[PDB]
């Protein structure tokens, strides 16, 4: 996934779908296998994440909570188009833990009509 | 390195009996007794070891304990099942051979 | 389901030899250890001897030295006893008995064999 | 209405899992030789989290730590005499001698020489036999015996026990519990508290402390043996004063005690008014469970490893009377005891198996915490309670009478009024 | 870590199964030598347990509940499995006192759940 | 865990779960290096694992064994008798008829769930 | 209809992977280290469980295991490096044959073999100290069962059908989650402490019908064979020359005794066999390796720590409708490479070690004459091969659990 930073958002979406000398190598095999599993762990709760907020690994999801004027906003082209989105992030940065919750609550409200219904 | 029990000794139903054992030598008072119930016709069971510790499974009307340099083996409440012969056993650590008791014969009255 | 099953009965000539032999039923010798008793037919049982498969260490009885020759075999589990120059004086039947628990570390008798009764005859 | 499935709502159900050791890194890193094999050290993050309106019936008699942690020293000490020499060829018919330079002991040393591939040895009146001035070891022949390695040592090292993760370890907490039933303070725990692996008959050294409390299996019962574990430890201190030769034979290398520096023999010695105080507090605490009369008697017999009092001290192994400790009689209303050395001891009650503890230089000294007591009653004048002890298991479940392992299944169901589409 | 995870799952255990819904939603959020030796049980433990989060939730998936905590699914409940109120059943009793009375029972309710699922999705 | 491989088709739809929860499947040097392969062995079954659950997530189906779509099957790819399908045609065989179509068929399930979103 | 995803479908494809050896638990209680007894000692637990109305072909050739795992035995082959770049007489103190001595200066006398040494130009020299920086091995070969298991990704299959003979659709295919007591056997020519068949006498080859590549002969009744090495000889060392001591005795040369009635039944039914594939008119004969070198003519093995270059020129001595001597060099360029020495250690008295032959390589000579008869002769020399006579029924599929079909289903 590290490969594709450097272009922009509708670039990325794309690219995102497909996506002792024994003792340097028994050490540096630990390292090697730790970082390995960080990946997994880091992968679950990431799916963790994903799962209350409705989605639960699609990748592309989606969600029924408007993007309000009050986030760092402008047409919605130019962010497609030409804007590099890894500079995307540290626009809405500071913005990031609020608009968690309002996927948070989406879901909760959501489920709690489809549990009425 | 010798034990002595008595030949016989019987019981009426229902009472408590015990049965004596005295081994000589020092040893005697250096090593553990055990006791052995075998049916006249049967291969031995464990009966108690460690001189009080009762095996998983066995009935809790046999008890033993040591009193200086000679054991005992008390039964309380004797029924009409308990009649066989009872051997108790000195495992010498020190010379590593055990010794098995001439044996004690029990009878139920009836 | 523990038990030590063995031999049949047997009957042999004095002045022969005998061999009887005792087998696992479900597991290992592990550290257990094995001894074997004896008992004259309406006479209070006594011992013969002892040997520990784990280290293959053995002893017997006084009266038996040199007469006594007790062997294992980790491959099979099992364990031959071979008493040598049989007499009307071991007319009896030859336990053999477990010793011990999980960790070799009791010493009394507690898992016994059917038994094995060898007869000696003229 | 239906039901409803709920992943990681709090469930347990007891089960045995196979555990793990745990340790320190400066304490690990303190192991010169092997004292004692490579464990995990644990972060010191206890997260003793304390559960409310919690009960789970806590049990030590049927405990399954106290069957694995006991087979882990089994396994451990085992590996403690595969790298050391055999002694097989070792004994020889000896010339012993009852050679007296100096009676504190009692002739209790031999000078010993054998006519090896001609060397002398000293060898107390424990680890040799005479035979028929000819004599050999008590049983090497018919027998085998595996001397430590004189490097090693034989000190306790704490070690702390850990369970995987899906299992988690109960904790009671309670000030009063006598070990079964149910226990109100449930403190879930990963890591639990530092485990003593102490080697020691009826006096319990240097463990953990407790009002002194009464355990049993069932009182009732005269087999089962009685845990007493103290309040307030009773200090003991217990000398070996005589520097003790090392001579090296080169058969593999013997290690024979050489001619003592100077002859006193090894004693231990215990405050007479804590230790009767104490008892008193055992004594006002046995009542409870019955006014009566209480006797004690010393231990009745057996093996050298019951009928007195065992323990290692610096790599040394003592044989003590506890006659001097064990002599009184109670109503409703310093002491020191002789012991004797042994080299060749054949600790855990096996046959055939036994170690030959290398000598060690010098008097040896050291002091420990009498902490626990292992008491058993005799089969309505009076209840004798003679020190029992002997099976190595009860010295480890006077710790771990407080941690059991139980299995946690976050999955759940529930009948709740909803409905999917 | 994980680890800490399962026995996070056990922090409230006394409360209310109402009380542990809604917390369940705030929990969805030569020394050298020696320490490589460390390194492996240290991370051997570690991947264990991922293991077992990942049982736990391929078993959730088999019934109709994907990777969600708060399922819910179309199977009635039989007053035959402890006929009692919907009223007491989530206020004055806890979790461990549930199980414990529908421990005889849980194998069934696995199985009645499998082909509840079962059948929805082929007449679907 | 193969189980009735060879079997019908009807067959093994009844046994996909296979049966639940089996559905998944010096001396300090040596000793170490040891381990390595284990552990190296195991974290490499559960990223193959996720892939492939991943894969799921990304169609319409993220975990549920049998799942239905919305993708009509086009009668091009080797189509006979809807019976025989049940009856003879065992997995194995019918996955070397479809051979080169399950790009196809991974590319078309792709496309339908995205526009769905 | 419709697509409708499948997860968990027993479906697999043929796939090769690097496998992990799983060695048994008495790798340590052998471990003296020994190239065949170093520790991935996994508890090898075999688990073979059945199929039905299922068969696939294998195919022993162009097969993956075969390399996978000769490689793997390489780094498993793979301390002192000696590199003696820096005068001898015939010695007949005792005489078949006759030993040398080479007097010699280190930094004494050395007892080599005829074939170890070479003159230069009387003086010999080591073979292989001109020829390449030759390294001898190390002081401290205990072939060891060691159980494939597969990776979880990946299951091994066997063929539990005795009839395959090389290709085609197995009847009866058995997954095995780890595979039976693969071992080195580590020959030439010749298997030893191999697998042994229970019906008739099996022949299998890439392509029979043509002398291109070998035949491979599986056996049922093994064959004994006896060596013997009886001779004491001391070692010589910062600068560490192992050279070899003075004979204690007389100076024999090493011999073997091979059985003969065993032996001609085998033929016969390897003849018979030969009948079953080429007529029953054509005339079978044997010959010897009128070509190779010494690793292909002579048969090698392994035994009591030294290897024997076993003459097998009477074995082949036969036409269809007793003791062999062992002739050894100390140099082992067993994996034929020039470098690689393993000057192993003379074992001291005699060794006398059980054999067990399951199998010949044998050879098919030219064209030359149609249809009256060919001439059969021993081969060997890639022991590739040598492995592929306990693999041939296994093979590892790589499982694609996710299958896709159509059916008529909405959602
Ligand atoms: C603790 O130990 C005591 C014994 O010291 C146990 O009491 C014993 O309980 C058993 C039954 O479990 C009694 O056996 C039965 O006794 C009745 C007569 O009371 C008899 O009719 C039956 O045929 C059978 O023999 C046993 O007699 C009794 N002994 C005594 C001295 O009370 C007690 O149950 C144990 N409790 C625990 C904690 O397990
Ligand atoms: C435990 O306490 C008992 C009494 O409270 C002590 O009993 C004493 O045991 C010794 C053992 O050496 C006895 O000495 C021996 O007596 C026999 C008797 O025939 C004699 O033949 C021996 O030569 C030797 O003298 C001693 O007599 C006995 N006390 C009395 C009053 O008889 C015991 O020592 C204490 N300790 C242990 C470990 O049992
Ligand atoms: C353990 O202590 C007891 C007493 O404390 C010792 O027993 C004494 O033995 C001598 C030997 O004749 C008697 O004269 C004394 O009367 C005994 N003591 C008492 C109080 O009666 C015993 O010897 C000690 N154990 C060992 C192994 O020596
Ligand atoms: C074994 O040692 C004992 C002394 O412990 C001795 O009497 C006996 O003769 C020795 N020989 C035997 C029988 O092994
Ligand atoms: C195998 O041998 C046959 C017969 O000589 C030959 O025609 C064919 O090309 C050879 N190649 C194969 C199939 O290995």
């Amino acid at each position: 996934f590290l490969g594709a930073a450097g272009s922009t958002m509708g670039a990325a979406s794309m690219t995102l779908t497909v996506q002792q000398h024994l003792l340097k190598l028994t050490v540096w095999g630990i390292k090697q296998l730790q970082a390995r599993v960080l990946a997994v762990e880091r992968y679950l709760r990431d799916q963790q994440l994903l799962g209350i907020w409705g989605c639960s690994g699609k990748l592309i999801c989606c969600t029924n909570v408007p993007w309000n004027s009050s986030w760092s906003n402008r047409n919605l082209s130019e962010i497609w188009d030409n804007m590099t989105w890894l500079q995307w992030d540290k626009e809405i940065s500071n913005y990031t833990q609020i608009i968690y919750g309002l996927l948070e609550e989406s879901q909760n409200q959501q489920e709690k009509n489809e549990q009425d219904l | 390195s010798a034990l002595t029990q008595p030949p016989s000794v019987s019981g009426a139903p229902g009472e408590r009996v015990t049965i004596s054992c005295s081994g000589s030598g020092s040893n005697f008072e250096y090593s553990f007794v055990y006791w052995y119930q075998q049916v006249p016709g049967m291969a031995p069971k464990l009966l108690i070891y460690d001189n009080y510790k009762r095996p998983s499974g066995v009935s809790d009307r046999f008890s033993g304990s040591r009193s200086g340099t000679s054991a005992s083996l008390t039964i309380t409440g004797l029924q009409t099942e308990d009649e066989s012969d009872y051997y108790c056993q000195s495992y010498d650590s020190s010379l590593t051979y055990w010794v098995f008791g001439g044996g004690t014969r029990l009878t139920v009255l009836g | 389901q523990v038990q030590l099953v063995q031999s049949g009965a047997e009957v042999k000539k004095p002045g022969a030899s005998v061999k009887v032999s005792c087998k696992a039923s479900g597991f290992t010798f592990g550290r257990y250890s094995f001894t074997w008793v004896r008992q004259a037919p309406g006479q209070g049982l006594e011992w013969v001897g002892v040997i520990v498969p784990l280290v293959g260490v053995t002893n017997s009885a006084k009266k038996f030295q040199g007469r006594v020759t007790i062997t294992a075999d980790t491959s099979t589990n099992t364990v031959y006893m071979d008493l040598s120059s049989l007499r009307s004086e071991d007319t009896a039947v030859y336990y053999c008995a477990r010793v011990g628990d999980r960790f070799g570390s009791g010493y009394a008798m507690d898992v016994w064999g059917r038994g094995a009764l060898v007869t000696v005859s003229s | 209405l239906w039901v409803t499935v709920y992943y990681g709502v709090p469930v347990w159900k007891d089960a045995e899992t196979t555990l793990f050791c745990a340790s320190d890194a400066k304490a690990y890193e303190t192991k010169k030789h092997n004292v004692w094999h490579a464990c995990v050290p644990t972060d010191p993050n206890p997260q003793e989290i304390h559960l409310e309106n919690v009960t789970e019936e806590f049990n030590m008699w049927k405990n399954n730590m106290v069957e694995q942690m006991h087979t882990d020293i089994i396994s451990l000490w085992d590996q403690s005499l595969k790298p050391c020499v055999k002694l097989t060829p070792l004994c020889v018919t000896l010339q012993c001698t009852n050679v007296t330079n100096n009676i504190t002991m009692r002739g209790e040393l031999k000078n010993c020489s054998f006519n090896m591939t001609k060397v002398y040895s000293l060898f107390y009146r424990l680890d040799v036999v005479q035979i028929n001035k000819e004599y050999r070891l008590i049983n090497c022949n018919t027998s085998a015996i595996t001397q430590a390695c004189p490097k090693v040592s034989f000190e306790p090292i704490p070690i702390h026990y850990c369970a995987p993760a899906g299992f988690a370890i109960l904790k009671c907490k309670d000030k009063k519990f006598n070990g079964t039933g149910p226990c109100p303070s449930v403190s879930t725990v990963q890591c639990t508290h530092g485990i003593k692996p102490v080697v020691s008959t009826q006096l319990l050294l240097n463990g953990s402390l407790a009002e002194v409390m009464i355990r049993s299996e069932n009182i009732t019962n005269n087999a089962k043996n009685i845990l007493v574990q103290f309040n307030t430890p009773v200090q003991i201190n217990c000398t070996r004063p005589n520097n003790n030769t090392r001579k090296s034979i080169r058969i593999q290398a013997f290690y024979a005690t050489g001619d003592i520096i100077g002859i006193r023999q090894a004693h231990c010695n215990v405050s007479k008014a804590t230790w009767n105080e104490t008892l008193g507090k055992v004594v006002k605490q046995l009542r409870k469970h019955f006014n009566t009369i209480i006797r004690f008697a010393n231990s009745s017999g057996g093996d050298l490893e019951v009928t007195t009092h065992s323990f290692n001290c610096g790599g040394e192994f003592f044989y003590c009377n506890t006659s001097g400790l064990f002599n009184s009689t109670w109503i409703s209303n310093s002491i020191t005891l002789p012991c004797r050395i042994k080299q060749i001891i054949n600790m855990w009650q096996r046959i055939g198996q036994a170690m030959y503890a290398p000598p060690i230089q010098g008097v040896i000294r050291c002091v420990s915490n009498i902490t626990g007591l292992i008491l058993t009653r005799d089969g309505s004048t009076t209840e004798t309670f003679r020190p029992g002890g002997g099976d190595m298991r009860d010295n480890w479940r006077s710790e771990l009478y407080k941690y059991k392992v139980v299995k946690i299944e976050p999955l759940g169901v529930a009948p709740t009024r909803c409905k999917r589409r």
